[PDB]
């Protein structure tokens, strides 16, 4: 559950990210692929080399989705319905992977927005990404 | 310093038991969480009961305010009023029981928290003291690995683990302290050892009090649940009684007006 | 297993860590982000707010001890099992700590390193630290 | 015989689907377990029968003790009451690690009641837990829970409000439970596990509910459980007949 205080923390931290969201998304994927090689199996036809344009493109889509969730924190399931069917039913992404990407996004934010990444903000963002991860996996069977 | 195998073994055992104090107590303390959860659940249930019985309570209050007016008119001896009062006396008795048992539950809840806070503080003090005393013993044990002192003393010091093989107790800690009384270097810290043992006993006893208090609370809560249901079940007949006595009171008001 | 190149990037980074602070900050954050961990540490006194947690002397002190054990692990990457056998016996057999919490602390530590090192905490250095935290978690389990 | 644990949840079983998804089941006598209909249908077509399902399941109790299944019985109204029964080919041997939980005579699904829910579900890292864990949870107010997932207790005012994007089955046959003091919840694979209540007068443990909605994961606020008292007669008849 995101409290009003969490929502404020998320909106502020993501407001600082601003236009860097695509770059941060691409770096979180890059960190995920390199730290947890098993994730690469979901992208057999991607160029996953450092600086791949295909990864920068995907990082931008992932970031846009998160931006959209931040904009609609009170109605996240609805905002993410198409994505939730995509990930759970069509792609069948095991829930573990969402925790890997969530960790890598937090690492990316900590490295890029040190001023903003206080303990309370870290708790709020972990909770936000846990809500996104749950919405995207609740249909998995 | 520790120069014999015997001194090293007595010091080793003591250091382990002092270090074990915080570990054993954390485990014991964590058994009180179920009681904190239970007593918080009692409070929520009491709030729900209080809400559920409020209509029955409101009817009983309406009955008393109609009766007070009948007393003012000198008509409280009206046979219908008397009959209504007799009919509602079980509910009046049940309301007094509900008030008393809920208060007993809430006092037990306060006592659980108070004993838990003492157990926590006891654990924290025991750890502060225990870890420090174990560190002072380790100064001697570490020094005993080198220099003078027998090869057997050094080997025993090299073998000494930081941790006890099992959980400690008042008996085991006391046994370790008493054995170490014979050891020169350790003897300087005897009062420190005593305070650690008293904090262990205090924490442990507070945990026992949490458990006993929580049991008493649960018995009171069962009575609360039973009497709350009896009051809710009487709600409709209590509302009927409040209207009847209000009618009686209204007829006596109009009889007084018409008689002036 | 760490390439010698990875062992190198890791110890290179570690050499720059404020040994007196990052331990308390990683433990402090574990307690704020994953509050159920507090039940092992309620003996630390006031943990009621993130500032109370982060500023608590007992959190700081205990943090130093945890970090110290990670430092020992770094000196023995080849034998983490043997190095952590006594500690595993404490956490496992005496404390009954769910082994998932070791991974959470490790991950919080990675976040702290990212927080303090920024850009220097590159994806390849993260990947090497992920091997270390997993290795330390498995050895503690 | 039942509900006297020496190790802490000897009634807990672990079910594994043909596609390696872990779920829960609960031992209710020496030869029968309760679980959910959703658990049973994992990796099956919505048109599968009990006969199709049964030979595709793997079940363990105690310290990895594989037990062979004879058959499965789906609740006749499983879209309303998310339940199934599992019959073993033979009785389990009861000991300190394997023992049934008692079925209750009283309705312990009241606010003011605290239950222990053990489970093999996914943990904080979304990995199926290696070690059995449990949560202590309080029974929550039914209306609070209904409003959380459905917006209103009034049928014409209901809307799908579930914070996780999937709706639980909520009705007169179910109860809700909250989240732990330390905000721990149930998650994927925990369904089929018992909401166990300790009757202090008898000093016995009872299955008050079977976890149905195991998708809250500390995102939605409540787990939803099938009330054992509401299926007790059906359970007894089924066991007596098979
Ligand atoms: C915060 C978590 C995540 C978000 C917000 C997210 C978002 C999305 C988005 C927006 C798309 C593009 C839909 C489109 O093609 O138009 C998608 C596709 C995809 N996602 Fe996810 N995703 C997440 C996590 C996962 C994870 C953890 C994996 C696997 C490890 C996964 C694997 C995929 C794959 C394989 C595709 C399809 C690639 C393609 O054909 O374009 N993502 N992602
Ligand atoms: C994975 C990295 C971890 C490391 C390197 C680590 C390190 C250690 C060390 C070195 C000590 C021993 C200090 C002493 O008493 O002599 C210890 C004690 C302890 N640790 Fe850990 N630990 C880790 C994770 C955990 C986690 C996840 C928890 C539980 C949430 C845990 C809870 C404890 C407790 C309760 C103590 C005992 C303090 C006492 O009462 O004596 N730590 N830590
Ligand atoms: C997963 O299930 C398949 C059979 O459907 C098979 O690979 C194996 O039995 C399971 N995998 C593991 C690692 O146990
Ligand atoms: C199944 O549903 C119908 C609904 O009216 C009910 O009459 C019947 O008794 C239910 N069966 C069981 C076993 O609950």
């Amino acid at each position: 559950v995101l409290s009003p205080a969490d929502k404020t923390n998320v909106k502020a931290a993501w407001g600082k990210v601003g236009a860097h969201a695509g770059e941060y998304g691409a770096e979180a994927l890059e960190r995920m692929f390199l730290s947890f090689p098993t994730t690469k199996t979901y992208f057999p036809h991607f160029d996953l080399s450092h600086g791949s344009a295909q990864v920068k493109g995907h990082g931008k889509k992932v970031a846009d989705a998160l931006t959209n969730a931040v904009a609609h924190v009170d109605d996240m399931p609805n905002a993410l319905s198409a994505l939730s069917d995509l990930h759970a039913h069509k792609l069948r992404v095991d829930p573990v992977n969402f925790k890997l990407l969530s960790h890598c996004l937090l690492v990316t934010l900590a490295a890029h927005l040190p001023a903003e990444f206080t303990p309370a903000v870290h708790a709020s963002l972990d909770k936000f990404l846990a809500s996104v991860s749950t919405v995207l996996t609740s249909k998995y069977r | 310093g520790l120069k014999t195998k015997d001194e090293v073994e007595k010091a080793c055992h003591l250091a382990q038991q002092l270090k074990e104090v915080s570990i054993t107590l954390g485990v014991i303390y964590r058994t009180t969480e179920r009681h904190s959860v239970q007593v918080e659940a009692h409070k929520t249930a009491i709030d729900k009961h209080a809400d559920a019985v409020s209509r029955a309570v409101e009817a009983l209050t309406r009955v008393d305010v109609a009766l007070q007016r009948l007393k003012e008119l000198g008509k409280a001896n009206d046979t219908k009023a008397v009959k209504i009062i007799e009919n509602i006396t079980s509910a009046r008795e049940n309301l007094a029981l509900f008030n008393n048992e809920t208060q007993a539950v809430l006092t037990a809840r306060d006592h659980v928290h108070k004993h838990r806070a003492a157990a926590l503080q006891g654990w924290s003090d025991a750890k502060e003291k225990g870890d420090a005393a174990a560190e002072d013993v380790w100064v001697l044990l570490n020094a005993a690995k080198k220099g003078n002192g027998s090869a057997d003393a050094k080997a025993a010091a090299e073998k000494c683990s930081r941790y006890s093989s099992s959980s400690t107790s008042e008996t085991e800690l006391q046994k370790a302290i008493d054995a170490a009384a014979n050891v020169g270097g350790l003897s300087a810290h005897k009062s420190k050892y005593g305070d650690v043992l008293n904090k262990f006993k205090l924490s442990n006893a507070s945990v026992g009090a949490v458990r006993d208090t929580s049991g008493r609370g649960g018995k009171h809560m069962e009575k609360v649940n039973n009497v709350a249901k009896l009051l809710k079940d009487a709600e409709v007949s209590l509302a009927a009684a409040a209207a009847e006595i209000e009618e009686v009171k209204n007829a006596h008001e109009t009889k007084v007006q018409e008689e002036m | 297993h760490l390439t010698p190149e990875e062992k190198s990037a890791v110890t290179a980074l570690w050499g720059k860590v404020n040994v007196d602070e990052v331990g308390g900050e990683a433990l402090g954050r574990l307690l704020v982000v994953y509050p159920w961990t507090q039940r092992f540490f309620e003996s630390f006194g006031d943990l009621s707010t993130p500032d109370a947690v982060m500023g608590n002397p007992k959190v700081k002190a205990h943090g130093k001890k945890v970090l110290g054990a990670f430092s020992d692990g770094l000196a023995h990457l080849d034998n983490l099992k043997g190095t952590f056998a006594t500690l595993s016996e404490l956490h496992c057999d005496k404390l009954h700590v769910d082994p998932e919490n070791f991974r959470l602390l490790g991950n919080v530590l990675v976040c702290v390193l990212a927080h303090h090192f920024g850009k220097e905490f590159t994806p390849p250095v993260q990947a090497a630290y992920q091997k270390v935290v997993a290795g330390v978690a498995n050895a503690l389990a | 015989v039942c509900g006297k644990p020496k190790g802490s949840f000897p009634w807990q079983a672990k079910m594994v689907s043909h596609h390696n998804l872990t779920t829960g089941a609960t031992l209710i006598n020496e030869q029968w377990l309760l679980t959910t209909a959703k658990n049973l249908f994992l990796n099956h077509s919505e048109n599968a029968t009990a006969k199709d399902i049964a030979p595709t399941l793997t079940l363990y109790v105690g310290k990895k003790q594989l037990v062979e299944i004879e058959k499965v019985v789906l609740h006749p109204n499983y879209s309303q009451v998310d339940i199934g029964l599992i019959k073993l080919k033979q009785k389990v041997s009861v000991n300190e690690r394997v023992m049934p939980i008692c079925l209750p005579s009283k309705d312990y699904a009241e606010v003011g009641r605290v239950g222990y829910v053990s489970g093999w579900g996914r943990n904080a890292n979304f990995k199926f837990t290696d070690h059995l864990k449990y949560v202590m949870l309080p029974v929550a107010d039914q209306d609070q829970c209904i409003r959380h997932y459905e917006g209103s207790t009034v049928p014409e005012k209901k809307t799908p409000k579930s914070p996780v994007g999937v709706q639980p089955i909520l009705n007169e046959h179910t109860f809700c439970a909250g989240m732990s003091k330390y905000q721990e919840d149930t998650c994927y694979g925990d369904a089929g596990s018992a909401f166990a209540v300790h009757d202090l007068e008898e000093d016995t443990w009872y299955a008050t509910g079977i976890l149905s909605f195991d998708k809250s994961c500390a995102v939605a606020e409540y787990g939803v459980y099938v009330k054992v008292t509401s299926i007790q007669d059906w359970v007894q008849k089924t066991i007596a007949e098979n």
